[PDB]
């Protein structure tokens, strides 16, 4: 499979770069651009936040009419241009280079009108933002993370990067991992859901305590309703055995109909049947005699009441369940990534510092979600220390150790930064550059500093210099 | 009463027996330079009567009043008082016997006070009594042995004092007062009439539905007694139509109905209740209350206006009766001791005699307003003027004066005392005067001088159908 | 009309200030000048009635109304006048009982000296006791800050008005009523007026203490204490004022014996406040035999509690019992065990060997009394010391055995070496350093002094081991920054040791160069001067009789810097490296001087090559100590490179010379060979070579394995361990091999291994098993410390019960697993949720479910499951 990259850029009528100003084609493996300091660099890093739209926090918004050019010589000119191109390379197992397309693959292009205006054209045909971020994440080239930038401004936020995300704004480093793992947009979701559900849950259950009290009264007054709908059946049971004697005296002397057929055997029935045992019962039931309707009534109404409140317990048990299930699935793959991650930085940094050992831990040890997560350092020849309370170097050294573990977890073919190693020693400037060198053959990176050991081992050299206030970009190889 | 004996031995400076005799019935002048002398019988008088509210009477134990506080050998004193008891109508009830009241203060060391009334013990109730039955009493102008300071009140004085002095012969501010208590205690009890009220209302609905079940028990007593009528006059026409013996023992469908309708419903309202007496007492004795009450609420409700109305009529009468009595005898008095001269009582500014009443003088010809164009000696006359006017309100068949004489004059005391024997005949005056030089024309001058320590001188069927 | 007053419980100063009905419509009236001349007259006028002696209804409904007017006036609320009225009336003297009544029981509902007044001339009432008894109960069941005040007027009943009638009964009613303990703020009250009645006037309840019996056997503690309170405050009154009684004397006895019985008692509260009381009962003017010889032999067997305000209370009453021990009749402040002793034998035999008779034997009994009290002090001493090894009580406890050891004691010494060892809060430790161990006497000179002080350091300075001394040179140095030891102590110190060279029989010759070495340890000045004293002492003619003197010098000649490098300094040192061998010492001396000589010289290495030169060339020592001398040399060449190279990175280096230049030559191609007190320098040199470049590991690690696990010398196998713990450092995962030497044969081996093992995991650092297994084993040290490592660590706790749940079936321990799972279980997570459902997701053993019931390894689950 092949992998998109960039041949070279074009600019017209920049800031700083006035005119038309057309840079040399770069290397299929590894490229580097080099100036000197203050040289307009900051120009180049501007312009490319600003064609993937990722607009820098320290100019104020719709303000891009500064990138036209404005000088002495030139203070109104047509419009600003940019222009890059993309195409496809292989990378095989032994040193060559093969090609998918002779053709060039995409031009992306911003331009930039004086009133504020803004438009992107992919394939010199105008388009939105949308469908060209869309392509590009179908490329392989995900814009919702800058994975590809690095910059200082990362280094110091990671250097007081809080375990969680105590500020509003700022993401921990808790959320800095979420989003390293790309389940960063589901534990916020799963937690709200987690509080609004379970509200709700804890005020119904209260009101089906509430419908259960109410049952329990309901059924307190049955416990004495049975009680009168019994008697109320003994009554109506001993005026019907009262009506059967009342129609036997009156046959005699010649349900109620058959027993006054069958009074007047007959005869032997109606003399035998215990006139004197009929007449006591007959007295009893006039002495006890001197609630139907309750199974139809409210007594059922509220049975249906303790039935729905039991049905509605019973589904926010099963609700809770849900959410418990949905709590339980993040942590595997958490802590399974967690350790992917922690043994590529340990790695990373026995190979590349041969001292000390970095690794983020959590601040306890069973609630991943608990506190926060730490990152501890030890250095060669010294102890376990905080993040915060170290150098510029093992800061630094900490961070691209990182960015470096991460493009190991998931594959970039464009990565930038510039003045990332700026005063360090030599040492570890020689690691990074022929770890770069060697170790990374699949990507294209690209490497801004001072340092000799640079540009000594880069494969394309992209000078930029500054003549009479304009900037022009010279491209040429490592041949000696 | 006429004062003509004199009996003072045994005190702080009447130690011995000093003759004291020759008085006077008609002006009595007790003059001299010993003032302390003579303000010892007062002060034994006072002692006598038991008052202790003057700066020069009060003391802290009753020893001090005996000489030297009883330790100087005169360890007691013991006074007697012969007052002449001949006019039978101001003498006290039940003590017309003796025609001469004598009475005997004795006090010895220890503060223990003697009582004796013509040779009686008598606790101070009794003597209370006796006192108040000659005008007699301790918040008024009476009391003749001493009056107060009122004299040098009198300099600088404004209406306020002629209003009191008025209205010690009115006296409605006393009745203003009880008569506002007595509108609060009623204003007070009016909660406790509501309270009766309220529950002579909840008392009357029981005997309400008392009087209904009784109506309604007697008309099921007469229902029944005429079912049984009924009854009975079938059975009778039953027994002359005609198995008899039944019919001698007990002895038209809708009469045998209504009978057995009136029989249960004389079964069914029963209504047992076999003290009706009592009810019917209970409901008598309830309306006698009611009546009661009600009468004494139009009683009360008509005594208040009643009391309202007769207020202000006897206000209005004694205000004209006052401002003319009182102002002619001031005129008089004015008139008769200062010669060529008048004074009168006026309003203040366009006032009212409500409102109070100022004295204008006249000195001589020129008619003067307020008493500081006049000197010390007329302010004095005048005052004593206005006290001797004032004590005709509440008479006594003495008087004795103390001391208020301060700067008068002489032809203005010879007046004064002109007048006394022509006007005031019929009252035995004694005088103390402080200032010499005075009285000249007094009948009788007692120099009292200080000296020695002491001053001296079938049938039924056809019957029912 | 006195039923219907108590039931219904301007124109008026024209008749009042100069009648029924008249009276009664000014009472009427009434109901702040016109009221104060009111009540003036009215008692002065009442006063007059009175003295002078039918007409006593009028006036007693004149009081009625008069004080029914004041109680609605105090209550609806110038006091100062009606105060002053009060006092008038009362003091001039049925309906009497109604009128105190009245007059009391709004009085305490409102409630300094008028009030004072009011209560006192309020007691006059004759008869009524029962009346002002129940006010008084009442104020004490209802009101909490009056009933001291009551203390008060018991105050002006007991000796201002000397009245014991109205007092015995008073406490005869109090002290037969009845308590109860669920009375809230009403035990409190009542202890704190029985403490006030005992601290202002003790001496009338002591009268009826045959009937507070019942009192001192109360349930609560607040009556408890205000006993043991009062009859403290009693006994303190009955020795002050002697007066001298016999039933005083009995009841002192017998709440002696109260106090003797309840000091046991099962409440800290109780305890101090008896404590209290003893103590400032024990100070008084009496001798007490008997009674303090009880007091302390009762104290010194209760001073080991388990509070900590009783302790040092308890350190308190030995404090104040020693400083005014009766035993000073002869020779007072001395307890010198030994004369207490001699004078008992010389009592002893001169009376197996009649007035004389009577002296001779009080003289022994007072002996024993003194040699008892003696052995008590001495058993309270060693308890405390070993008790003490909160800091109040630290703090506080000091100045008892101070002053302890300020008489002359047989304990002396092994107090003061008991007490170093104890103290390692400072300022006070500091202080009473200060203030004995550098004592001034005035009666000597300066000279006297400083050379009493020298004589005290020598004698405590030279008597400990080498731990102790560092810690008390530590404690020194960080004690003398103020510059204690004057310029004269110094000198004289300095002429005692020129005089050494030569009262010092071998005991202080060496103390005196070891107390020299560990006051150069506090100022680097003091061993730069007098570098000749040194030269011809430490490195002259003495330096060939004693080699630990040589050994002491080179430490005080190395402590100089924190000489123009040509004295004969450099030169003696070379000369005396020369070989000593044949003895067994010799070793730290070598050890100390090659490190002196390197670190502060010109330039080490050419000397360094001289010596491993001149060395070579020669029956094993001496080949020992050549390979010790070369391995010292190379660590010390390590270090100087070490030093060398972060003084040239803090001058503000290649980073070639540090990290590469350690493939240089001289090899250890000899040193190996001898090991496949003979082979122990061996086995040290060859687990030493393992800081070469690191490549010595992971060339001979099974070697130096197989020759270490198999050794028989515990020292061998200590040292071992010790390498490997500090090899740890510098990195290579030599894990799951130094874990198995954790339980040898010998104690000192595990002693060192585990040492090594929490050393190790504080920097530069699973299998957490046998530190818990080690827990219930011998040598109680070792269990200290592995109790102190585990609390030390805890500044996650599921990883080490997780670790522990699964180790547990290793079937090596019994009878010692509950005790562990205990000691493990102290220090919580904080959490208690998820350990929880993650032992009721699997659980087997029935341990887990007693042990669930006893702290952790919810309640309805785990009734379900079990």
């Amino acid at each position: 499979q092949s992998r998109l990259f960039i041949n070279e850029l074009v600019l017209e009528n920049f800031k700083s770069y006035a005119g038309k100003q057309v840079v040399g084609p770069f290397h299929t493996s590894f490229s580097a651009v080099v100036g000197p300091n203050g040289s307009g660099k900051s120009n180049v890093i501007d312009s490319m936040l600003f064609v993937f739209g990722f607009r820098a926090n320290k100019m104020r918004q719709d303000r891009l009419s500064d990138l036209i050019h404005k000088s002495e010589a030139f203070p109104s000119l047509q419009s600003c241009s940019v222009a890059v191109h993309f195409q496809y390379v292989i990378d095989e197992s032994s040193g060559t280079s093969r090609i998918d397309e002779e053709k060039p693959g995409l031009i992306i292009t911003r331009k930039a009108f004086k009133n504020n205006s803004s438009k992107y054209y992919i394939n010199e045909k105008e388009s939105s933002y949308t469908e060209v971020t869309k392509l590009l994440k179908n490329e392989g080239i995900d814009l919702d993370h800058k994975r590809f930038l690095i910059l200082q401004g990362e280094v110091e936020n990671i250097a007081q990067m809080k375990p969680k995300a105590e500020k509003e704004s700022d993401d921990g480093l808790l959320e800095y991992l979420e989003d390293i793992i790309g389940t960063a947009n589901y534990k916020p979701l799963i937690e709200e859901r987690m509080g609004q559900i379970e509200n709700l849950n804890e005020v119904c259950l209260e009101k089906e305590n509430r419908f259960e009290i109410v049952d329990r009264e309901k059924n307190s007054l049955e416990s004495g309703k049975e009680t009168a709908l019994e008697f109320l059946e003994k009554e109506k049971q001993l005026t019907l055995l009262r009506s059967k004697l009342f129609q036997f005296k009156l046959l005699q002397s010649n349900s109620e109909i058959k027993d006054a057929e069958t009074s007047c055997l007959s005869e032997d029935e109606l003399r035998e049947l215990d006139v004197e045992l009929i007449e006591s019962k007959i007295n009893e039931l006039s002495y006890y005699v001197e609630v139907l309707e309750e199974y139809a009534r409210r007594l059922a109404e509220f049975k249906r009441r303790k039935l729905d409140l039991n049905n509605a317990v019973q589904k926010r048990d099963e609700v809770k369940e849900q959410l418990g299930i949905l709590k339980k699935k993040r942590f595997d793959e958490f802590m399974a990534g967690f350790n992917i991650i922690s043994m590529t930085l340990k790695e990373m940094y026995q190979m590349i510092t041969m001292g000390g050992n970095a690794e983020l831990e959590l601040v306890d040890s069973l609630d991943p979600f608990s506190e926060g997560v730490t990152f501890s350092v030890m250095p060669p020849k010294k102890s376990w220390r905080n993040i915060t309370n170290l150098s510029g170097g093992e800061k630094t050294l900490s961070s691209l150790a990182l960015v470096f573990a991460l493009h190991k977890y998931k594959p970039t073919p464009l990565y930038v930064m510039d003045e990332i190693d700026a005063a360090l020693d030599f040492r570890n400037v020689s690691i990074v550059a022929n770890y770069i060198k060697e170790r990374t053959k699949n990507a294209q990176f690209i490497v801004i500093s001072l340092r000799n050991n640079m540009f000594e081992l880069a494969q394309q050299l992209v000078g930029v210099y500054k003549r009479d206030n304009r900037t022009k970009s010279t491209t040429i190889k490592n041949i000696d | 009463m006429k004062v003509e004996e004199l009996i003072i031995d045994g005190f702080k400076s009447y130690a011995t027996r000093t003759v004291i005799t020759d008085w006077d019935p008609q002006f009595n002048a007790i003059t001299g330079l010993n003032g302390s002398g003579k303000s010892n019988i007062l002060d034994a008088i006072c002692f006598v009567l038991g008052i202790a509210s003057m700066s020069t009477v009060r003391a802290s134990s009753l020893q001090d009043l005996i000489y030297k506080r009883g330790q100087a050998g005169v360890t007691k004193a013991s006074v007697t008082i012969v007052f002449d008891n001949t006019d039978k109508s101001n003498s006290p009830i039940g003590f017309t016997n003796s025609p001469q009241i004598s009475v005997t203060r004795q006090v010895v060391l220890g503060g223990t006070s003697k009582y004796l009334i013509n040779g009686h013990r008598a606790p101070q109730q009794s003597v209370l009594q006796l006192f108040q039955s000659v005008q007699l009493n301790i918040n008024n102008p009476n009391f003749l042995i001493m009056q107060g300071k009122i004299t040098k009140v009198l300099n600088m004085k404004p209406s306020e004092i002629l209003s009191l002095i008025e209205e010690a012969a009115g006296t409605k501010m006393f009745e203003d007062r009880r008569e506002k208590a007595e509108r609060t205690m009623s204003k007070k009890e009016t909660k406790l009439q509501e309270n009766r009220t309220l529950l002579t209302e909840e008392i009357e609905p029981k005997l309400e539905k008392l009087r209904n079940e009784k109506r309604m028990f007697l008309e099921f007593q007469s229902t029944q007694t005429d079912l049984e009528k009924t009854e009975r006059i079938v059975v009778s026409y039953e027994y002359y139509n005609i198995m008899e013996k039944i019919i001698e023992d007990l002895r038209d469908t809708y009469r045998e109905r209504s009978k057995q309708l009136n029989e249960k419903f004389q079964e069914l309202r029963k209504k047992v209740n076999p003290n009706i007496m009592n009810m019917i007492e209970n409901v008598e004795k309830k309306e006698a209350a009611l009546k009661t009450m009600i009468k004494t609420i139009e009683k009360d409700k008509m005594k208040i206006q009643e009391t309202i109305s007769k207020l202000n009529e006897y206000k209005r009468e004694t205000l004209v009766k006052t401002w003319e009595k009182v102002t002619l005898d001031f005129g008089n008095i004015f008139a008769d001791l200062l010669p060529n001269s008048f004074a009168k009582l006026v309003p203040c500014e366009g006032k009212d005699v409500t409102q109070g009443l100022e004295v204008k003088v006249k000195l001589g010809n020129i008619w003067k307003e307020s008493l500081i164009e006049l000197s010390g000696g007329q302010r004095s006359l005048i005052a004593l003027s206005l006290i001797m006017a004032l004590l005709q309100f509440r008479p006594a068949p003495m008087y004795i004066l103390d001391e208020v004489d301060a700067a008068l004059d002489l032809s203005h005391t010879q007046n004064i005392g002109h007048l006394i024997k022509t006007r005031f005949k019929g009252s035995q005056f004694i005088v103390v005067s402080l200032k010499e030089g005075m009285f000249a024309n007094a009948n009788r001058v007692f120099r009292t001088r200080f000296q020695d320590g002491t001053s001296v001188v079938x049938x039924x069927x056809x019957x029912x159908x | 009309s006195l039923s219907e007053y108590l039931t219904k419980f301007r124109e008026l100063n024209v008749i009042i200030d100069q009648s029924p009905d008249s009276l009664e419509a000014l009472i009427d009236l009434c109901h702040s000048s016109l009221s104060n001349l009111s009540k003036d007259i009215k008692a002065n006028l009442s006063s007059n009635v009175n003295f002078t002696e039918g007409l006593i209804p009028q006036w007693k409904r004149h009081l009625e109304e008069y004080g029914y007017l004041i109680q609605v006036l105090l209550t609806f609320l110038q006091m100062e006048n009606l105060l002053e009225s009060i006092t008038k009336l009362l003091e001039i003297n049925p309906e009497k009982d109604l009128f105190i009544g009245l007059f009391t029981r709004p009085l305490f509902v409102l409630l300094k000296m008028f009030i004072q007044r009011i209560l006192a001339m309020c007691v006059k009432n004759h008869g009524q006791s029962s009346s002002i008894q129940s006010s008084l109960m009442t104020n004490l069941t209802y009101f909490l800050h009056l009933s001291v005040f009551n203390a008060e007027l018991l105050k002006l009943l007991n000796d201002e008005y000397n009245y014991p009638q109205l007092t015995e009964d008073i406490l005869k009613e109090i002290s037969t009523r009845v308590f109860n303990a669920k009375d809230t703020t009403g035990p409190k009250a009542i202890s704190n007026f029985l403490i006030k009645l005992s601290e202002l006037s003790p001496g009338i309840m002591l009268r009826q203490m045959n009937l507070v019996i019942t009192l001192l056997n109360n349930s609560s503690i607040t009556l408890r204490c205000s006993v043991v309170e009062a009859c403290g405050n009693i006994v303190a009154e009955l020795a002050q004022d002697p007066q001298t009684m016999e039933h005083y004397k009995q009841q002192i006895a017998v709440l002696i014996e109260l106090l003797e019985e309840r000091f046991q008692d099962s409440n800290p509260y109780v305890r101090t406040k008896a404590i209290q009381g003893c103590s400032k009962i024990c100070d008084l003017s009496s001798k007490f035999n008997k009674s303090k010889a009880k007091f302390t032999s009762l104290a010194v067997r209760s001073l080991q509690d388990r509070s900590s305000l009783v302790r040092r209370n308890s350190v308190k009453l030995l404090s104040k019992l020693l400083l005014k021990h009766p035993f000073k009749a002869i020779h007072g402040s001395q307890l010198r065990l030994s004369e207490w002793e001699e004078y008992l034998k010389g009592s002893e035999s001169q009376l197996n060997s009649t007035s004389v008779l009577m002296k001779l034997k009080l003289m022994i009994v007072y002996y024993k009394d003194a040699i008892s009290f003696i052995k008590e002090i001495h058993k309270s001493i060693e308890l405390i010391s070993n008790l003490l090894f909160n800091r109040n009580e630290v703090l506080e406890s000091m100045d008892f055995l101070v002053l302890a050891d300020a008489f002359d004691i047989e304990l002396s010494e092994f107090g003061i070496k008991k007490m170093l060892h104890l103290v390692w809060i400072s300022v006070h430790l500091i202080e009473c350093y200060k203030q004995l161990f550098l004592t001034a006497p005035d009666s000597c000179n300066m000279q006297e002094k400083a050379a009493h002080i020298a004589k005290n350091l020598i004698n405590l300075s030279i008597g400990a081991s080498i731990a102790d001394l560092a810690s008390l040179e530590q404690l020194l140095g960080m004690m003398y920054e103020q510059k204690l030891i004057d310029q004269h102590v110094i000198n004289i110190l300095w002429a005692i040791y020129n005089s050494a060279s030569k009262g010092f029989s071998k005991e202080q010759i060496h103390g005196s160069i070891i107390i020299l070495g560990m006051l150069s340890l506090a100022d680097n000045e003091i061993a730069l001067k007098g570098l000749e004293s040194l030269l011809n002492i430490g490195l002259g003619a003495v330096g060939l009789k004693d080699l630990t003197l040589c050994r002491y010098s080179c430490l005080a000649l190395e402590r100089m810097v924190p000489q123009e490098l040509e004295d004969v300094a450099v030169k003696k040192l070379y000369a005396i490296i020369i070989n000593y061998t044949k003895d067994n010492e010799y070793y730290p001396m070598c050890e100390q001087a090659l490190s002196a000589l390197f670190t502060i010289s010109s330039k080490p290495d050419i000397l360094a090559t001289d010596l491993i030169r001149e060395k070579t060339m020669m029956v094993v020592s001496l080949s020992q100590l050549l390979f010790i001398v070369g391995q010292v040399a190379i660590k010390t060449l390590v270090y100087l490179e070490k030093c060398e190279a972060e003084f040239k990175k803090r001058k503000i280096d290649k980073e070639l010379e540090m990290i590469g230049g350690t493939n240089e030559d001289f090899t250890d191609a000899i040193q190996f060979v001898k090991e496949n007190m003979l082979q122990r320098t061996a086995t040290l040199c060859l687990e030493k070579l393992m800081c070469l470049s690191s490549k010595y590991c992971e060339k001979s690690l099974p070697l130096l394995i197989t020759v270490m696990e198999k050794s028989p010398d515990p020292t061998i196998r200590s040292n071992a361990v010790l390498g490997l713990g500090d090899m740890a450092v510098c990195v290579d995962e030599n894990t799951d091999y130094l874990y198995r030497r954790l339980h040898d044969e010998n104690l000192m081996v595990q002693r060192t291994c585990l040492m090594t093992v929490t050393f190790l995991i504080l920097a530069g650092q699973g299998q957490l098993g046998e530190m818990a297994k080690c827990l219930d084993n011998p040598d109680q040290g070792i269990s200290d410390m592995c109790r102190l490592f585990f609390t030390e660590l805890a500044s996650g706790f599921i990883d080490i019960f997780s670790n522990l749940s699964s180790d547990d079936l290793l079937g090596k321990e019994s009878f010692k697993k509950i005790i562990k799972f205990l000691l493990t279980f102290i220090d919580k997570e904080r959490h208690q949720k998820q350990l929880n459902e993650k032992l009721v997701g699997r659980l087997r053993k029935c341990e887990t479910q007693k042990q669930w019931d006893d702290i952790a390894f919810x309640x309805x689950x785990x009734x379900x499951x079990x």
